Formats: structure tokens, sequence, C-alpha cells
């Protein structure tokens, strides 16, 4: 809410290994969860995420006017993912495993 | 090409 709006710090990465996060997410079994981090450039980000076992992010892309994150523009990195929060990002992952398989039953 | 994906609903 308040937290997220242009500034954000919570689920994007951008200081600790990246891709150490592949190995953080492998131990995770029965899904896995969706996060971010910066690329090798400040016009240009990703989103590490996973299920089952097989860890893969993702390359979210911006322009000089509006962000792109796929098949719908939107500057906002948060409400980037506001909306495709509830919605598919991919053909199947939703972004609705904000946590590791540890206690969400 | 692994370790990333494009979010798209849908595939194709």
């Amino acid at each position: 809410g308040s937290p997220g709006i242009h500034e954000s710090k919570e689920w994007y990465h951008a200081s600790l290994t990246r891709a150490q996060a592949e190995h953080m997410l492998m131990r995770v079994p029965r899904d896995g969860a969706f996060l971010v981090r910066k690329r090798n450039e400040p016009n240009s980000y990703a989103i590490s995420f996973r299920a089952e076992g097989k860890i893969k992010h993702c390359r979210v892309q911006q322009e000089g006017q509006t962000v792109m994150l796929g098949n719908s523009e939107f500057d906002s990195l948060v409400d980037l993912i506001s909306y495709y929060e509830k919605h598919p990002l991919y053909r199947k992952m939703k972004l609705r495993y904000p946590i590791n398989e540890e206690n969400s039953s | 090409d692994n370790d990333y994906i494009i979010p798209l609903p849908d595939p194709k």
C-alpha cells in the first residue's frame, strides 16, 4: 500500500548475489515464490520466481514512455505486478506465492 | 535458454 508506490523495498533485489536466488528457490519444493531483481543496467528489470523446482526468472523491459512487462504496458513497477498479481503472468504462474512452502497452509 | 521466462497469460 503506502510502501510500494515508486520507491519499493521488500521483494525487489539489487545487492546480494542475484544468481544465489536460484539456489534459494531450489530449496523450496512444491511451488516456489515470486520475487524481482535488477539486471546489468538501470534500463531493465527481471522477476525471479519458481514452482516445483525448476527455478526461472523473467526480464521486464522499459522504454522512455511506459514500461512493458509483457502483453501490457505499466510504467509503474508496483502497478505492473499489481493488476498482474491477481491475473496470470506466464502460462500458469500468478505471483500468488509471496512466500516459500513453510506455513502457508 | 533457462532461468528466465516471459509473463504471458497463454501458450504462445
